[PDB]
């Protein structure tokens, strides 16, 4: 149960940086065995591969699998992912500085992405911290 | 790992 590059190059084929993109997929799948590719339509408009799964987030003495979908756009890794919170029938998503309405993530490393300082390794390393300050989601009482 | 989430504050 892992995915091979051969299916990751596969996935990406109409990808504008496919190696690029390939290898990142790989550091983080590789570092973060919660996150799966997976190519899926976005928002039923076109075909896309995000990452799909749970981070580990500390938060207040516990560490929970928070939920994400990381939606990498054909223009990776030059443009930044689109990120969701993905919250299950247990749970609620959380509105305030850094989730909106829809789930959308918002951070300031997304906000200044640039290739190649920037990469998803890096950005689940900020997720990490700072959803462990403010969780995006919360499970029902 | 199982979707989880911190409970309601």
């Amino acid at each position: 149960s892992a995915v091979s590059e051969s299916q990751l190059k596969k996935m990406v084929s109409k990808y504008k940086y496919r190696d690029l993109t390939v290898r990142e997929t790989v550091n983080v799948i590789t570092l973060y065995k919660d996150l799966k590719p997976v190519l899926d339509s976005y928002g039923g408009s076109r075909e896309l591969m995000n990452l799909t799964g749970t981070i580990p987030v500390p938060y207040r003495g516990n560490t929970y699998n928070i939920p994400i979908c990381l939606w990498l756009l054909d223009t990776y890794p030059y443009n930044p992912p689109i990120c969701f919170v993905k919250p299950t029938s247990s749970m609620t998503i959380k509105t305030g500085k850094h989730v909106d309405a829809n789930g959308k993530i918002y951070l300031p490393y997304l906000h200044e992405w640039k290739h190649p300082q920037s990469d998803l390794l890096g950005l689940i390393q900020v997720m990490i911290v700072v959803f462990g300050d403010e969780p995006p989601v919360f499970s029902r009482p | 790992p199982e979707p989880t989430a911190p409970p309601e504050e």
